[PDB]
């Protein structure tokens, strides 16, 4: 019965270029449009 | 190290909770969600 | 033949913030535009 360590990484605030940007899922999500949808500034996810 | 199941709002995180599909990586246009590599909620919910 | 008690709970009245507000199943529903819709009140939930 021995420990792993899995190191794990992941973003926040990286700004995707509009200039080049795109959506796939236009079905499924729909933002209400307020800038602070439209520019990433903090990272949701998920615990244990 | 390993990438995994983070987002970048509620909103894109909903659908991954309805779909399930955390392994693969979408991106909306300035958000994105990216996908992880080992299911481990799925290794937990199978043992 | 025992019997549990299960405690339950759940909101009403929270304003989720418009400001990040979003939609996930967009094709599925459409409120009629009123502002009775565009505020939660009140909380439905099924009986025994």
């Amino acid at each position: 019965e021995q420990s792993l360590q899995l190191t794990f990484f992941f973003p926040l605030g990286i700004y995707i270029p509009t200039e080049t940007g795109f959506s796939t899922m236009e079905t499924r999500v729909k933002l209400n449009d307020t800038m602070e949808n439209n520019l990433p500034t903090s990272v949701f996810f998920h615990n244990k | 190290a390993l990438p995994l199941h983070c987002s970048s709002n509620q909103a894109l995180l909903e659908s991954r909770s309805k779909t399930g599909n955390t392994q693969i990586s979408e991106t909306h246009y300035c958000n994105y969600a990216i996908g992880e590599t080992i299911p481990l909620q799925l290794i937990i919910e199978s043992s």
